[PDB]
């Protein structure tokens, strides 16, 4: 499956004489062709898609779309990561 | 002191092996505070910050940010003062 978005349409409304019609071209886009998975090793992730998918009963997709995304729905990532040895036990 | 900071890249066709890849290595380098620069363990690299920003690319840029710093010592010895010799008068 896939998952169509609207984006726009074509540069102007054209007019073919020799084949005696008009035209016009409307713009849609498909998201993550090459992602199949849904799934991650960030655990951190897991979690608040889990507790995304509990409170509010949708999907709730991991690190990156889907083509396939049934909307509505929602999709947790990490962007950022920092990590600190606070103490001598502790991180 | 000689700090650099120095970013790594993890590439891989599978992009959960890239965050299971980079989560091990950071955890090595935080609980292993410091990397041995030579076998001859000597020389060490205390870490100071090791960061990810996984929206970089994976290519151009690098997903990890490390910065290491160490401490030299300049390279100055002199003579040493092994006998000691006096006589007394009056």
């Amino acid at each position: 499956a896939f998952t169509c978005i609207y984006k726009g349409t074509s540069e102007n409304d054209i007019v073919v004489e020799e084949w005696d019609a008009i035209a016009r071209g409307i713009r849609f886009s498909v998201i993550a062709l090459e992602d199949k998975e849904d799934t991650t090793n960030d655990r951190w992730v897991e979690a608040l898609s889990r507790h995304t998918k509990d409170l509010l009963e949708i999907e709730s997709y991991k690190d990156n779309w889907k083509k396939n995304f049934i909307a509505p729905c929602a999709l947790w990532r990490t962007t950022h990561i920092e990590n600190k040895r606070i103490n001598y036990h502790l991180i | 002191e000689i700090t650099k900071t120095m970013k790594c890249h993890v590439v891989s066709k599978n992009k959960d092996e890239i965050v299971k890849l980079l989560e091990t290595l950071e955890t090595s380098l935080i609980i292993d505070k410091r990397v041995r620069l030579r076998e001859d363990k000597n020389m060490y690299l205390t870490l100071v910050s090791v960061v990810e920003d996984r929206e970089s690319d994976m290519f151009t840029t690098g997903q990890l940010t490390a910065v290491f710093k160490m401490i030299g010592k300049i390279k100055r010895e002199g003579p040493t003062m092994d006998k000691i010799y006096g006589n007394g008068n009056l």
